[PDB]
Parts: structure tokens; C-alpha cells; sequence
């Protein structure tokens, strides 16, 4: 099972993920987290972890998130996201955990 | 060779001997006058001028038999005259017929300054020209499986600017947390930011994935509201290729003849219609000159909506507690009394049409839910946008809150609590085994709106 | 993740800095708030719930762009409130679009005890996603090669009851005695004494032999107005198969998804499209509620039609003088500057959309001629119903009396005579050579509204 | 070129036209009269002579005219009307008077 | 035969004609003739004579061309036009001659 | 896996079963039983357990078979229905009893 952006490469450290929400950060773009136990081509609803960090100020809030879902759902693929909402669209998003 | 010449409107068009046949269609216009004018005198220009008259005679009213065509005021009482139309004067089937003689030219006469259609009597032998609804509340309930309580839905927000992709993403989260339909916005139909085919194919996969999820058998109302009625007919195939149970009609910015056009479809498709009543108001808001809703919502159940929005009472747009009553039983049962305390000035007959859901929409949130179980009974339903989307901890967290507010209330009602003097106590109680209901009473606990 | 909660609009619906763009659609709206209410927060909830907001805070919304989106009422001005929308909040080319938002919801809040729509800036980039007219003035003029004068019709009486035989005959002696047209009431559709299949061709005799008779081009406005869609549509398309010029459409009480429907039809089918205006005067008559006639107006000339009434003024329904004249300039001209003194609030561009002739009908008759062509000038349509009819000797002399009077007054105006000045004498004299005419100055003479 | 009712009758004299005229007015309906040189299939609105008669009482003044009619148009067909309001449609019509060439073909 | 504008008045005089002419070049319309002897409904294009008179400065000279039609063409209508090239239509037209018989 | 009316409430105890099926039978409608393992969207019919209670005149007797039901049915979804002939339609439905599973994922 690949899973898209990043898929190709060796599955990233925490260090290269927390880089990936920073530069999410920087472009002013959104932060999310998802996961799933289903992640393949049919699934275009991955489930919420929490509503999208409007309101977060740093890639460590983040990672914290991440985190704590990987402790609640360690059977699941979990995805890091970041939404552009003056494109209305998604911008960046890869697998950060995979169970 | 025949009497040429204006005569006074009353001498032809004034009769209070005459006695209404079982088969005229009544009006009941509230009359103010251009001072001077006698009120006889308004009332049988408004009874020529939407049958048979006009200014002036004319030779050819002898070709014809007046006495059998001509509308005709036949009471006269306070400021509202009673108008009598014989059934040979309408296009059976045809809302927009009745429209363009009732309310056509008569509302803008030097001679009546303000015009008001109260209500209207449709006869039974005009009325069964009519299909009604193609669905109704018994079978939308066995569609659905959904017994013994209020229907929940909601309108999506914000109205428009939402992608396709993250509109749907806000249907499934309503629909997985225990709405049973979601909405599009009355004027959310094909626009630069959403196009309705890129719309369809998103919520139809949220719809199902969150009947899968739940257990519970979901729907969206998809507009088909657009510029043309082969357009609006072509969104509607849409709808029915990806296996929606509904569409959704602007009935009335859209108009009569294109709903018509929807609701034949609908008979041959097999999708349930949801009607939104958008621009009821420009016509139905004020007390002196218009239309009032109960009228349009004899028209629109007639036609055969299987749902229409009847107002809240108690929310953000305005609606009387009385005629609210009257608009849902008008709605919803076989035969209905006059009641002039609520505005029906006829009794009405359905002759076994099938009955229109009621839908209370707008700025309602979860402790608005025991006055709407009590207003409405079972067979509505409420719709909470901002009240499902608005919760602190968003969409699923708020239809959460929505779904158990009705299920409290309707438990404790079988039970035989007064859910009036009760409701607060209801919704308490309830929130101590629901935290996603506590968090909805104490963000909207101070929101009230005038009654 | 949000701030949840109610927050007035005003806060983000109202702002008095936005410079509105050429692109956006601008509405003046006239607010009534309910007491205690500021104009401001009032202004702001129309501009709010009828483009992207609602009652409360929701997390969805910082899922877009509410910057560009959002309505927002820019400048307030008495009790009237400027509301701007983007372009990108629009259908293209559906006016049931323009209705669902801008007078969908809003005209109902307890917030807002009464709402009137005055008018709306239709700005040039919407425009062009409409056809407009399927024939325009100068086409149909064209058509019926007829130019210099104002148009004569006139709705066939009594409004219903006539047999299908029976009103063609009326129809047919109108316009033998000299109007242009003839038209089907507004509620004439197809009903038990009157069905619309017989009436069609009937009446289609009547205009062929006219037309043969007189030597001059004629036709008559054949209503398609119905039930559904599909039967108007069906209608229509005999009246195309008779060689009609012309049919008719209550574009309010059919609607306009429906209205679009015909527009389409009429124009791929060679016929021009008379619209009525039933229903408009529930909404556009008072000066607190509704949605005033030209907004209607700019809307029907949007999606097409190739006349729509306009009232008389002086005749049996209301109209005012200064209103007529800036809806008669919205429906013809190119472009119309603002002009507050005919509560045209915006200036008004046309895009090159083709122009609808103004119809005055309603109460008129042979001395209402030189206000009427006073008012109007050449390009309109004059309806005789009963001023027709309601002759002494019938509908063939009533036709004559009025296409004499016409005529006998654009000549007089042609000449450089005063209309107005010498109104009654310009009648008087032509009603010399015009029995038919003296008869209808005598019968009407002390008629007036 | 036969015309419809009694078409296939002797013409009728004035005496029979005046009775069926008497018909038309006793039952309440409404006598009128119309004339053509073009009375053939395709013709459906022959020209009125005057409106109708609304307000005749008498069979004479019908007949009176008639005769001011066929005086007036010697070379034209001629058919008597009887029109019932109640039903909005023709109850009877027939010709009354003929062109001289008609019967010399 | 009615021939539209002004058909049910009594004919024009040549006095009555030259007004409606002055009303032409007053407007800054463009003046033309016309003439047919078919002028029935079916004809949407009568023969010009010469072409619209867009150098005429006075009603003198388009009576003169009228004159001149009705000399060449004295069994035919004929008709005075007037045309606006901003809104691209004819504004005016009506017969000024009408042939004996008519 | 919800299951429609009272689902989002806590799991019913039988005093407040019975309550719902007196408000079965006091407004006059026939309460029945069903049952099944597979609740999901796509079943209509869950298996009766007997007929509808045509002749029930207690609550009691009608927990009586839901306590049957359940004991015979210790792995599936039991649910109390409510019928109302008049209307030919389900009055009230909801799930009375829910397997151990449900309540374990
Ligand atoms: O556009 C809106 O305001 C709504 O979506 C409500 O949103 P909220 O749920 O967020 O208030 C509904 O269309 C109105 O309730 C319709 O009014 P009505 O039902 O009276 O016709
Ligand atoms: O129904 C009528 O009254 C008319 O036929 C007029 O009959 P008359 O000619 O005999 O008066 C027209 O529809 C009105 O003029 C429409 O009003 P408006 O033009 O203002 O839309
Ligand atoms: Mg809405
Ligand atoms: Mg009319």
C-alpha cells in the first residue's frame, strides 16, 4: 500500500515530519491530522483527529497531536494535512505513522 | 345594439344573495380602499378584474353567460371581502392559472390601495385535478425506517464558498454524528467556487459512507435550483443516477411551472422532494397587502412537495404561534376547520392528497427542542445549520448534541412528562450522559429570539 | 480549534471602507429594523444571510475565503443600505440564482420588520451570461414592418368565458379595424370553455384574414402560460407550427426557470415573446416591502423577453410618472445613468443586451392618447382592452377610434404641435373625418383615473 | 357549393326564413346575420351585417334586416345566426339568400 | 391596401409630407424613398430610389426626389423613410403616393 | 451500529421499556418484537418474534416476550415495534436489547 505524497521515500522521522508542518506553517496553510484503518483508493474521508489546528501558532502543538493520536489509534495509518482555505483546497498532505 | 358605457364594478360584480356552489373556488381578501371608494365597490373591481371584467361593457360579455363565469363578492364583513370563483374559471392541474387570476392584475388598482389574500378554498372537484405529494410523511418514514420521532437535518455553512471536497466533508461529519439529512442552502446551486455535478458526486459518497458508518439510513436534499427547467431537470438525473433518495426545489424563486415540471419528474424517478420556501416573504411578510403563507401552502401541497418549510416560531425568521398551527395542519391532515383566530377562513378538504412533512428551520438550537416537540408533535422535521456546525467542537460533535436534545424530549414525553414546564429539567438531564449537549446549552443558553 | 459563538453581524457583514468593484452586484435595499435594531446590524444581517453567514460562529468557515466571498454592506444612507456581492456568488445566467440569494430568506427576519429590494447594479461582466430579448425592438419592427408610431393592441373582453370560435371572432374584427396585435388575458390559459388547442388555431384564421385584408402585418399574443414547463413548451411549438408571430408568458406567476425555458424555445423558433406581468403588484406596490418594478424590469430584459408592461399612469392601475419614465429608459436604452429623482440608484450599463419594448395597458382610452405618446414616444405598445370593446358599435370601429387617434397624434407631434397643449384639439379635428373616433371621445369624455 | 343547414332544402321563401327566425327568438337565442362572396370550408368568419341582434324582439325586424342586407349585398351569400350565450356556441345557421349566378351553373 | 404609418388618416398633402420630411433632418435622421408595386405584406424590401439621402440638408430636396420618383414611377407607391444609424433601425416611414389605382 | 429511535440515549432499562410500550397501548396501537443480527440499513425486515401483539392488554405481558426473546436470542438485536392500523404505518420503534459485542468494540 502506497500512500501518496512521500510514499516513494523512507518512512520520515518525527524531525522530518515536524519540518513538514513547519513548512505548512510558514505558508500560512492549516494544520490537520487524519487517520484511518482504511486508507486505500477508495477512501476520500479519512477520519478528523480533533477539527483542523486553526489556531495553531507552532509546528511543536502539532507533533503533539500527532502524538497523541498515534496513542490513541496505533493500528491506524495517520496523516498529516495542510488546507489553503483561500484556494479552498488541500496542499500538502502524507502519512506521518503507519501501524 | 347593447349598452355601452362604464358602470360601477358592484352592479355586476357584487352579489350578497349569491350562495357559494361546493365547487367554487373562495377567496378571502382583507380590502383597504382608496378613501372614497365604498368597500363594495373595491371588492367587486377585485371580483371583475380577476374573472370576467374590465373598465368599461363590452359587446362581447353577450356572447357569453356572466352568471355562470363571473367571480362574484358575496360577503362582505369588517374589512374582508369574500370572493366566489366558479370551477369553470381554472386549468385543472394549473397553480399557475390560479395565480394568474387571483392574485394577477388585482393587487395594483388605483381603487384598492392595499390588498390582502387571506386564504383560499379549493374545492374538492378542482383540488383532485392535482396529484399532491408523490411520497408523503407515512412512506418517507418507511423509506427512511425512522419511527416515533422528529427528523433531524441541517442546513450546510457557511451558505456558499465551501469546495465540493470540503462541503461533502462537512455532510459526512453532520450525517455520521446523528443527522438524518443534511441540506444544501437555497441559493447554493452551480457557482464558481461549488458546481453542482462536482457537489453531487462528493455528498453521495459522504451520504454513504456515513449510512455505513452510523447503521442508520441517511439522505442529502441536493438542490436542482437553476436558471432553466431542463437544467433543473438535468441536476435531478443526476441525483437519481447516484442513488439519492431526495432533491431539493426553491419552489417558488424557481416558480410553479418548472416545480410542476420537477414534481412530474420525481413521480417517474422516485426521489422524494424537498421544497425551500426562498422569496415566501417578499410576498407573505406583511399584514396589509400580499399573500399569506398558508395560501402558498395549500399551492405547494397541491403541486406535491413532500416537504415545505412552515417556520419555527421561535427561531430567527418570523412566524405567529397560531398560524404556524394552522400552516401544519393544512399541511398534514385529511380535512381541516376553518379557524379565522388562525387565519383559515374556509375549512379545507385533501380528499385523501397525501400529507407534506413540515420543516422548522432557522437560528434553532438545542433548548428551542422542547417547544418544537410541543408545537409540531412527531411528523416534522428541525433543521439546525448554525446549531449543528456552530458547536465548539464542530459538525458531528453538534448533530450529536441535536439528535439526543429530540430523543430526550420524545422519551420523556411517552412517558408522560409535560415537556413544556419540564423541557429545561429534559434537556439537563439529558446532558448528563451527553457531554457534546452540555457544550451545545452553554454556548447558545443565552440566544433567544422574540415570540 | 475555533471561536464559537453568536457574534453580531456587523462585525463582519458591515463595512463602510469596502469600495465596491465593477464587478459586483450592488443592491439597494430599503430596512425597516425592528425597534431597538441599529441600521447597521439590520444592514449587516441582510448582507450576511443572504450570501455566505449565518446566526452563529461555525468552524466551516474558516475552511474558505469569507474576504472575497462575503456580501457586505458598504454605506448606509437614511434608511437604505448599499450591499455589495461578488461576482463568483452568482450563477451564471440564472436570475432564480439572483432571486435564492438576494431575496431568498432575508425578507423574513425578526430582526428586520420590513425590506424592500429598489434596485440592483447589474454589473457588465453578469450581464453578458444573459441572452436577453429573442427579438428586441428593432428586430421586431423589423419584422412587422411597422416604424414611426407607437404600436396598437389590445386584450380580447370579457377576460374568460368566450368559446374558442367566439374569441377569434373578436380578435379577428379588432384587428381588421386597424390595431397591430390583439392579445389572450393574462389568466386566459386553457380552460374548460376556452381550450387552448381550438383557440390557437381559430385565432390564427382570424390574424391570416386580417392580415390579408388589410394589407398589413399583424399578430396575436397567444398564452403558452400552463401548468408545467412541458405543456407551455408544447404550446408554443403550435403556435410556431400555425405561422403565429408571436406568443405570450406570465414570466412571474410561470416563474422564471420556466420563463428561461420559453425565452429559449421562442428564440430557436422564429416567434417573439410578449410577457405579462401578473403578480407583480403583491410585491412591487408598497413603499416598505418587496421588490420594486425595476428590479423586475432588469430582470425580465436579462432573460429575455420582447415587451413587458409597464402601466399607463393614467389609466385604472397605479403608476408613477417619474418611476415609468426611468423603468422605460431601463428597458430600452444602452445605459442609464442614476437619477434619484426616478429612484434609479445605480447607473445602469447595458452590455449591448437588445431592448424590450414598454407596454401601456390597462383604463386607457382615445383621450389618454396625447399623454400616452407624451410619455412613451414611439417605442411602445398602447392596449385597448374595454377602450376597444367598449365601443358603440363594436370592436371593428373601437379598433379604428384608436389607431386613428394614434396616428393623428404622432402626426401632430411630427408637425411640432404641443400634445399635451393641444391634445383635444388634435383629437377633434381628426374625429372630423372619423366617425368612429368622435363616438369613442363621446362615450369615454368623462372618463378619468 | 352547398351551405350547411337546409342546404339541401328548396331555397327557403320569406315566410319559411321569418319561422325559423321565430324559432331562434323563442327559445331566448340571438339572431344575427352575416354575408360572403367566399362561403367555401376554408371561411369560418363570414362578415357580420351589424353585431347581433341583442336586443331584437321581433321576427320582423330580423326580416326588416335581411331585405336592408341583401339589398345592399345583391351579390353575396346571406345566412341567418342564432346564437345561445348559455352554451356560448351556434344552436342554428342557414342561409337565406343566394347570388343569382348560384343557380345557373 | 393600408400602408402602415399614417394609413388611417387621410392622405398626406405635399405641405403634410414636407413636415413629416422637416421632423426627419430635425432629428438627424437620414431621409430615403422608396417605391413598390407590390407593397403588400409579403414585401419587406421596396426598390430605393437612388440611395437614402444622407447628404440632404433640407426638405426641399427630398421633395424634389419624391417628385422625380412619382414622375418615373407614377404606378407605384412610394414612401418617405427615415433612418437612425446609432440605433441601426428605420424611425420613420409612411407613403406619400399612392398610384390612381389604388 | 445505531438503531434509529432512542439509540443516542442511554441503553433502556426495562422500567423505562416499559414505559415506552404503555405508551404503546395506551394511545391504542399494537406493540410486536423483533429481532436479528443483522441491523444495518439494508435489512426491512427483521425477524417477528410471533405476531404483532393484537391482543396484548398489559405492558406487562409484552415484557414478558421481550424477556423470552432476549433469553432465546441472547446474540442478536431485539427491538419493540408499534403499529398503529389506522394509518397503516410503525408508530414507534426502538432497540430494547443489544448482544454483548455491541458494547465491547
Ligand atoms: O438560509 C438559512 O438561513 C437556513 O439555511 C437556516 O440556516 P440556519 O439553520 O443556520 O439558521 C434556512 O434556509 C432557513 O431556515 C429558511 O427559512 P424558513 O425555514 O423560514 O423558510
Ligand atoms: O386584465 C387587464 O385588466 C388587462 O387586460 C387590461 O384590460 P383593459 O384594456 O380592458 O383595461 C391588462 O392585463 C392590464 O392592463 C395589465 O395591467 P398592467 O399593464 O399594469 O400589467
Ligand atoms: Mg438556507
Ligand atoms: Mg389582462
Amino acid at each position: 500500500m502506497h500512500t501518496e505524497t512521500f510514499s516513494y521515500l523512507p518512512p520520515l522521522t518525527d524531525e522530518e515530519i515536524k519540518k513538514q508542518v513547519e513548512y505548512i506553517l510558514k505558508n500560512g496553510w492549516i494544520p490537520g491530522i487524519e487517520y484511518t484503518d482504511e486508507p486505500g483508493p477508495h477512501n476520500s474521508y479519512w477520519s478528523f483527529w480533533k477539527l483542523p489546528f486553526f489556531n495553531a501558532e507552532t509546528a511543536e502543538e502539532v507533533m503533539e497531536e500527532l502524538e497523541a493520536c498515534r496513542e490513541a489509534n496505533p493500528d491506524c495509518y495517520i496523516k498529516i494535512t495542510g488546507y489553503d482555505n483561500i484556494r479552498q483546497g488541500q496542499v500538502l498532505s502524507f502519512v506521518a505513522y503507519r501501524p | 345594439q347593447y349598452e355601452a358605457g362604464v358602470r360601477p364594478y358592484r352592479e355586476t360584480y357584487y352579489d350578497p344573495d349569491y350562495e357559494p356552489k361546493d365547487t367554487d373556488l373562495l377567496c378571502a381578501f382583507r380590502i383597504t380602499p382608496k378613501p372614497g371608494v365604498p368597500m363594495e365597490e373595491a371588492a367587486a373591481a377585485v371580483a371583475a378584474e380577476s374573472s370576467t371584467g374590465t373598465w368599461t361593457e363590452v359587446w362581447s360579455n353577450l356572447l357569453t353567460d356572466l352568471e355562470r363565469y363571473k367571480a362574484r363578492c358575496y360577503r362582505i364583513e369588517g374589512d374582508v371581502a369574500y370572493i366566489a370563483y366558479p370551477l369553470d374559471l381554472f386549468e385543472e392541474g394549473s397553480i399557475v392559472n390560479i395565480m394568474s387570476s387571483i392574485v394577477g392584475n388585482v393587487f395594483g388598482f388605483k381603487a384598492v390601495q392595499a390588498l390582502r389574500l387571506e386564504d383560499m378554498r379549493i374545492p374538492v372537484a378542482y383540488l383532485k385535478t392535482f396529484p399532491g405529494p408523490p411520497t408523503g410523511i407515512q412512506v418517507e418514514r418507511d423509506r427512511l425506517n425512522k419511527y416515533g420521532r422528529p427528523l433531524l437535518g441541517g442546513t450546510i455553512k457557511p451558505k456558499l464558498g465551501l469546495s465540493a471536497k470540503e462541503y461533502a466533508r462537512v455532510v459526512y461529519e453532520c450525517l455520521r454524528g446523528g443527522l438524518d439529512t443534511t441540506k444544501d442552502d437555497e441559493n447554493l446551486n452551480s457557482q464558481p467556487f461549488n458546481r453542482w455535478r462536482d457537489r453531487f458526486l462528493y455528498v453521495m459518497e459522504a451520504v454513504r459512507k456515513a449510512e455505513a458508518e452510523t447503521g442508520e439510513r441517511k439522505g442529502h436534499w441536493l438542490n436542482v435550483t437553476a436558471g432553466s427547467t431542463e437544467e433543473m431537470l438535468k441536476r435531478a438525473e443526476f441525483a437519481a443516477e447516484l442513488g439519492s433518495r431526495y432533491i431539493m426545489v426553491d419552489f417558488l424563486t424557481a416558480g410553479f411551472a418548472a416545480f410542476a415540471s420537477v414534481r412530474r419528474w420525481a413521480r417517474e424517478n422516485g426521489l422524494m422532494l424537498h421544497c425551500h420556501r426562498a422569496m415566501h416573504a417578499v410576498f407573505d411578510r406583511q399584514p396589509n397587502h400580499g399573500i399569506h403563507f398558508r395560501v402558498l401552502a395549500k399551492w405547494l401541497r397541491m403541486v406535491g412537495g413532500d416537504h415545505v418549510h412552515t417556520g419555527t416560531v421561535v427561531g430567527k425568521l418570523e412566524g405567529d404561534r397560531a398560524e404556524t398551527l394552522g400552516i401544519a395542519d393544512l399541511l398534514r391532515e385529511d380535512y381541516v376547520p376553518a379557524d379565522p383566530g388562525r387565519g383559515l377562513f374556509f375549512d379545507q378538504d385533501w380528499a385523501g392528497l397525501k400529507p407534506v412533512f413540515p420543516v422548522a428551520s432557522g437560528g434553532i438550537h438545542v433548548w428551542h427542542v422542547p417547544d418544537l416537540v410541543s408545537i409540531f408533535g412527531d411528523d416534522a422535521f428541525f433543521l439546525f445549520g448554525g446549531g449543528t456546525h456552530g458547536h465548539p467542537r464542530g459538525s458531528r460533535a453538534g448533530a450529536t448534541a441535536n439528535r439526543v436534545a429530540v430523543e430526550a424530549v420524545v422519551q420523556a414525553r411517552n412517558e408522560g412528562r409535560d415537556i413544556l414546564a419540564e423541557g429545561r429539567e429534559i434537556l439537563e438531564e439529558a446532558a448528563r450522559s451527553c457531554p457534546e449537549l452540555r457544550e451545545a446549552m452553554e454556548l447558545w443558553g443565552d440566544v433567544k429570539f422574540e415570540v
